[PDB]
């Protein structure tokens, strides 16, 4: 009953930031400020009276909370919210990285303010409703619905030093790129529909009633393979990646706008959703060329990432890295290795923020992009290379970060699945700190290669040195105390994992 | 007891509050808190031994909390506590608590003086949890945690690019070790389902009873973890390249902290070793190889740093020859005596270091035990104690110990082996001591000094319980050991005497020589393994990185929107703008309408 509010609350919120611009460009930020604290709370409630760490598994269906309400009734569809610990999870993520968007786009008052703001909510209350929906057109519905306003926030709001043409070219590339895989969906979507109602005679979009679908092998890797470009496009999947740095890059340069949309990973949430339990034979016979898929990611997404001279682009390419390693441990057959993966959703949403929002936070000092321009800046800058060495030790893979949590219990759940591919990972682990030890030479130690790195540069103000050191202080506290989240997690992934190992 | 989370969380204390003072606080205010928190541990290491040794040496377990729990993957934040342990934390805590005084002075008008002593304090936190964790995983964080501070604390200097580029290497060549260690803890966990040290050694047996093979492969990744965090063969090439760090960084990393960690690693896991005796056999095999030819590489050296860096190489060389012939005991005897008169090697390099300038080679510095007496006094001892000077360094009966458990298992190329590196060990610490001190009583310089003599030898770790006992040697053949360990150690001497010390004819004829030339340029350059590493790892991934630089997925997946560019540019030619030409593509479609109706039927 307050899922449709915990997706309303968002969208109410951006109406009033874009209405109450009129009595003041410095009120926007606040009503964003007040919308997404009330979202994080609602979600933070639900959290607390779930009980989701003494609730165990029973099979899918089985959500903590669910909603219905009949939308288009002709086809059987229906605004249907389910939530359990895994979509929780994924809720009070973003909900938590949407505060933090607002207080980073927070001292960035000028006309249509409140258009970013409402742009923003839009997105978040997407990512909100891909996260609650458990019927397949809704979910379709809000997979689309955040694409328009990333596009406008891109390509009207995005990296004020660019050309102008090049951010409305990355903007385009996401959104064709996003858009055509969303589009695959649908049709994966429809014809599992209609087989459904060859067997049956009822129209359903239900998630729950399309399950045990029977259908033959052919007819159910090909709606598989839909399902899975759809969320190949947005994980990244390689060669799938490719807007992704160019997204990063002409985004607004904040970073704000990175976390509200881009640096969410609906797409894993997706592939164990509604790829292993819809398709659990088809995902079977699908696993090995997945999992190399993910090796190639990784190793790929390394070398793009040491190869930058961009930090935009490198923290997008770690991104890639961190998503080949789940691809990999949502393939395997492994409880392990899903509550592994939780982690490292989590884990890589935290400090993809703290860095993300770190470059903003430098490129405002700076005014500039290129780590051929820097160096030895841990001299001349009071807070921010401290806590980019941080942020950098955390996408390492360093222990006492919740990183090396969610990567090691992926590969001691790949391990005891597939012991190839997790010796190869590791290696990527390898990798890994070379790019972050690459990023860390060439920005922050050394000497200053222009004039602008040799000069004292102003200080992080309270609020921005709050936020991040709060995420600094979740990474840690992940990293050493992991349990509430897994005890969360644990019975939905149980019943994912259950219903995937049983049917093949 | 009950305090050993204290000595973890004093270390941490002062991490953190050195990290946020962020060079704010005074250099005394700074200095108190960081050497407080080491000292402190080591007061609380102190109390921890006094009532260790006031029970019945039973080991004694203090669980944190529980790290991660997933099914029957449950891994603890447990630590324990046993003779071993005890051993490695007091010689961490002491041996850094000294490093710690000596830094003190040192880094007086240093920039970073409260950022140097946070990076050590965390150095000396995540040692002691590599020390006390009862599982493999916690040992992992530990494990991690020291690679980070040692990377950290390489490229102090972050100023010249050299120190950073030294430290990355040692970050990764570590990390490829580590990467073998996270291989040994995923077959362990995939064939026993536990990774606590106890359980593993209880369970093994019955589980291995038919197939041996995944536990050979277990242990040869604990063995390639542990010879990249020991700087052993074949993961040795960062050792040398880390001296671009401060002195008292030298010394925690080759005596109290990093180069131990291996050793610790193989006696701890001991029981998983003795059930794969070939993997056992080839740690020493291992230990002597590196032992060797650290040997080969120290004479050669023009700088004390790295003399003193291949020296380290050579005794963690020592410890692994005595891993692998099953005396744990010498083992982690030397490592005490090793610890003890390292450091004082390394503090002494630094107050050399400090009292001349610019680094300069040890060939431009000569004569140098007049104007500096005490810092050559603890030169001469330390380079006793490495050459093993009969009864009168600890260093001598640590190296007895270890040949005669070489002996005593029936391993003579071993034992001949660490013969050889004995008296080139001799050869060239007084080829160094001889050349560069040739031709103001600081406590912990005191106490390493007195360390480094038999006092060191007086202090024996309590590892019975823990480690098993080396099988006795003869009193006859082991006292024509010691009499020929100390022969070999006292014709080194001399043989450095007559070499070294005086007109340097002979050196000087065989250096110049074309052989000599050769040999003089293969070790110097730590036999080519830099060279061979770059060759086969660095060149390619950079030839790589170079040719994916611009995205080629990236372009194989934006050539349909070039096709569709093409394909609309082509079928836009069509609207020409003439009406006898759309009359003309009416009829033509008409004429293939009809066709096809005609063809299809
Ligand atoms: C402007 C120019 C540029 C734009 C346009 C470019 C081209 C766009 C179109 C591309 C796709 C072409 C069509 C692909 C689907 C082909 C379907 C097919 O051949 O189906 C035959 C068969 C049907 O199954 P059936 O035999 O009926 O089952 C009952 C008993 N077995 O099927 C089977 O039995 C199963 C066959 C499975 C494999 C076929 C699909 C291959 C897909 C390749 C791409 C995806 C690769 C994997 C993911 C990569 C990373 C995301
Ligand atoms: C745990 C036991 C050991 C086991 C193994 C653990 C391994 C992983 C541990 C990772 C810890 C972080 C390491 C990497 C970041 C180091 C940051 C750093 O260099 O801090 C020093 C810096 C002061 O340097 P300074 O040059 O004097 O000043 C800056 C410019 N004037 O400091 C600053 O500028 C200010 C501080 C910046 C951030 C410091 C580190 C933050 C993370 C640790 C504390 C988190 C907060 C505490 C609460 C945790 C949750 C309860
Ligand atoms: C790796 C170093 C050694 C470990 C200490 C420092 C670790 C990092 C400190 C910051 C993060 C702490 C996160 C964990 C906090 C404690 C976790 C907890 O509450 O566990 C519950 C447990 C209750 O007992 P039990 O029934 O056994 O429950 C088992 C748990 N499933 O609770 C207990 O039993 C409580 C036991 C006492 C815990 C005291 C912790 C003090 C930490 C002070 C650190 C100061 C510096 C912080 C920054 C460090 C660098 C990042
Ligand atoms: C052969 C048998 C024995 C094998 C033993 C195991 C492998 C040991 C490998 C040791 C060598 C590692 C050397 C690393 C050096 C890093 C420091 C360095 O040189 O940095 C240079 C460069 C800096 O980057 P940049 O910022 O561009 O530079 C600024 C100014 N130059 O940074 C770079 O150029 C980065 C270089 C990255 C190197 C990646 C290495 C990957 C290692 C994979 C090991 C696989 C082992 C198993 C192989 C299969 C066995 C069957
Ligand atoms: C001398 C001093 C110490 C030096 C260091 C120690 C020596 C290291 C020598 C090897 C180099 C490191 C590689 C380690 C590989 C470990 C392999 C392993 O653990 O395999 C276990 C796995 C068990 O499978 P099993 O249960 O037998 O399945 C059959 C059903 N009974 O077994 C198998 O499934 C068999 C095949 C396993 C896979 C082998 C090859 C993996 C790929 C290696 C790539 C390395 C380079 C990566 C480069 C990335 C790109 C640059
Ligand atoms: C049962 C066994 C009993 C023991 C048998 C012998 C064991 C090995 C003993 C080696 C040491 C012998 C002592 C005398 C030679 C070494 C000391 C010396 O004279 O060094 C001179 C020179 C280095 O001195 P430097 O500081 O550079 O010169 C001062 C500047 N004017 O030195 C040089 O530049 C190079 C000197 C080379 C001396 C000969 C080395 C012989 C061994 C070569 C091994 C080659 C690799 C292994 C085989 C590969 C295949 C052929
Ligand atoms: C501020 C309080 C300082 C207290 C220091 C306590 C320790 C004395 C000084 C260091 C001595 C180090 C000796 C190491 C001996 C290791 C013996 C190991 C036995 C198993």
């Amino acid at each position: 009953m307050l899922l449709p509010w915990l997706i309303l609350i968002p969208f109410i919120g951006g109406f009033l930031c874009w209405q109450t611009e009129r009595f003041g460009v410095k009120v926007p930020r606040w009503i964003a400020l007040i919308t997404m604290g009330l979202t994080l709370a609602l979600s933070l409630q639900l959290w607390l009276q779930g009980g989701y760490s003494l609730t165990q598994s029973a099979g899918i269906p089985q959500w903590q909370s669910e909603f219905d309400m009949p939308w288009i009734p002709r086809f059987g569809i229906s605004i249907h919210l389910a939530i359990d610990g895994l979509s929780l999870l994924m809720v009070v993520l973003t909900g938590l990285l949407g505060v933090l968007a607002v207080l980073c786009s927070w001292k960035e008052i000028e006309k249509y303010q409140g258009f970013f703001h409402l742009n923003l909510m839009w997105i978040l209350g997407g990512v909100i409703g891909v996260f609650l929906a458990i019927d397949m057109f809704l979910f379709f519905f809000f997979w689309e619905m955040m694409l328009v306003p990333m596009y406008f926030l891109i390509a009207l709001w995005g990296h004020k030093a660019s050309d102008g043409k090049t951010r409305i070219t990355a903007a385009t590339k996401f959104f064709i790129y996003t858009q055509a895989s969303g589009l695959v969906m649908l049709i994966a979507i429809l014809a599992l529909v209609f087989v459904h109602y060859n067997a049956t005679g009822v129209w359903t979009f239900n998630y729950e009633e399309l399950l045990n679908t029977p259908m033959s092998s052919g007819v159910e890797y090909l709606l598989m393979l839909g399902f899975f470009i759809a969320f190949a496009v947005k994980m990244p999947v390689v060669p799938l990646h490719g807007w992704l740095p160019d997204a990063h890059s002409q985004a607004p340069t904040a970073g704000s706008v990175d976390l509200a949309g881009i640096l969410l990973k609906t797409a894993a949430y997706g592939l164990l959703r509604f790829s292993l339990p819809l398709f659990p034979n088809a995902s079977a016979e699908f696993a090995p060329i997945a999992m190399w898929l993910g090796v190639i990611g990784i190793f790929y997404g390394a070398w793009m990432a040491f190869a930058q001279t961009d930090i935009k682009r490198l923290i997008a390419y770690t991104s890639v890295s961190h998503m080949g390693f789940v691809l990999i441990a949502i393939y395997t057959g492994s409880q392990l290795a899903y509550q592994g993966a939780v982690i490292q959703m989590i884990a890589h949403g935290l400090s993809a923020a703290g860095l993300f929002i770190l470059c903003g936070q430098l490129y405002e000092r700076i005014h500039t992009r290129d780590m051929r321009m820097m160096g030895g800046l841990w001299s001349k800058m009071k807070w921010l290379p401290a806590l980019s060495l941080f942020f950098a030790v955390a996408t390492l893979g360093m222990p006492g970060t919740g990183n090396f949590v969610g990567e090691f219990m992926i590969l001691f759940g790949s391990f005891q699945v597939v012991p190839v591919i997790t010796v190869i990972s590791t290696f990527g682990l390898v990798f890994a700190s070379v790019y972050s030890l690459a990023m860390l030479h060439r920005a922050y130690f050394g000497k200053a290669k222009s004039q602008i790195a040799s000069q004292e540069l102003p200080g992080m103000s309270l609020r921005e040195l709050f936020m991040i050191l709060l995420l600094v202080v979740l990474l840690v506290l992940l990293g050493f105390y992991p349990q509430p989240i897994l005890d969360t997690s644990h019975s939905a992934i149980g019943n994912i994992q259950q219903w995937f190992v049983n049917s093949v | 007891m009950n305090m050993l989370a204290l000595t973890i969380i004093l270390p941490l204390i002062g991490f953190v509050l050195l990290a946020f003072s962020r060079g704010r606080w005074s250099e005394n205010v700074s200095a108190i808190v960081g050497v407080g928190s080491v000292g402190l541990a080591a007061l609380v290491t102190a109390f921890i031994g006094v009532d260790f040794f006031a029970n019945g040496e039973q080991t004694y377990s203090q669980p944190l909390w529980t790290w991660m729990s997933v099914g029957d993957f449950n891994i603890g934040f447990n630590l324990v506590l046993d003779g071993l342990s005890l051993t490695m934390l007091s010689v961490v805590t002491g041996v850094g608590f000294l490093i710690h005084m000596y830094a003190s002075w040192y880094m007086r008008g240093e920039e970073g003086y409260s950022r140097f002593f946070a990076y050590t304090n965390l150095f000396i936190a995540s040692m002691v949890v590599l020390v006390l964790a009862d599982n493999l995983l916690l040992m992992y964080l530990g494990w991690e945690g020291v690679g980070l501070c040692s990377y950290l604390l390489i490229g102090f200097y972050y100023t010249d690019p050299k120190n950073g580029a030294a430290a990355m290497k040692a970050f990764v060549v570590t990390r490829v070790g580590d990467v073998f260690l996270a291989f040994a803890l995923f077959i362990l966990y995939n064939e026993l389902g536990t990774l606590n040290f106890r359980e593993m050694v209880e369970l093994a047996p019955a589980h291995f009873a038919d197939g041996n093979n995944m536990l050979m492969w277990a242990t040869l990744m604990l063995l390639g973890g542990a010879v990249g965090k020991s700087a052993q063969l074949p993961l040795q090439t960062w050792l040398a390249d880390a001296m671009a760090g401060p002195t008292p960084v030298s010394a925690l990393i080759h005596a109290a902290t990093m180069v131990t960690a291996g050793v610790y690693l193989i006696a701890r896991t001991h029981g998983l070793f003795l059930m794969t005796p070939e993997v056992l056999h080839l740690v020493g095999i291992v230990g002597a190889v590196t032992l060797l030819l650290a040997g080969f590489a120290a004479l050669v050296q023009t700088d004390i740093k790295r003399v003193l860096a291949y020296s380290t190489m050579s005794q963690i060389g020592y410890m692994f020859l005595a891993l692998g012939v099953q005396a744990w005991d010498a083992a982690i005897f030397h490592l005490m005596t090793h610890a003890f008169f390292k450091a004082l090697l390394f503090l002494a390099s630094g107050s050399v270091i400090l009292a001349c300038h610019h680094e300069q080679n040890i060939f431009k510095m000569g004569g140098l035990r007049k104007s500096i007496p005490l810092v050559y006094l603890c030169f001469l001892v330390g380079g006793a104690a490495l050459s093993a000077l009969p009864l009168v360094t600890a260093g001598f009966f640590s190296k007895d110990e270890i040949l005669a458990g070489a002996m005593a298992n029936g391993h003579i190329n071993l034992m001949v082996a660490g013969l050889v590196g004995a008296f080139m060990t001799s050869l060239y610490t007084f080829r160094m001591i001889f050349i560069v001190f040739h031709g103001t009583h600081s406590l912990p310089l005191i106490v390493l000094l007195i360390l480094s003599t038999f006092v060191g030898a007086l202090i024996v770790p309590p590892l019975q319980g823990v480690l098993p006992q080396t099988t006795e040697l003869a009193h006859g053949s082991m006292l024509t050991l010691e009499i020929t360990s100390g022969v070999v150690a006292v014709v080194g001497i001399l043989l450095a005497a007559w070499l070294w010390l005086g007109k340097r004819t002979l050196v000087t004829s065989i250096a110049n020589s074309a052989p000599g030339r050769l040999l003089g340029t293969w070790w110097y350059n730590a036999w080519g393994f830099d060279w061979l590493y770059d060759k086969v790892f660095v060149k390619p991934f950079l030839g790589i990185a170079w040719l994916l630089k611009r995205d080629p997925l990236n372009s194989m997946m934006n050539i349909p929107a070039v096709l569709s560019r093409f394909a609309g540019k082509g079928l836009l030619l069509s609207e020409n703008g003439y009406l006898r030409w759309y009359v003309a593509s009416m009829s033509i479609g008409a004429v293939v309408v009809l066709a096809l109706l005609m063809v299809l039927r």
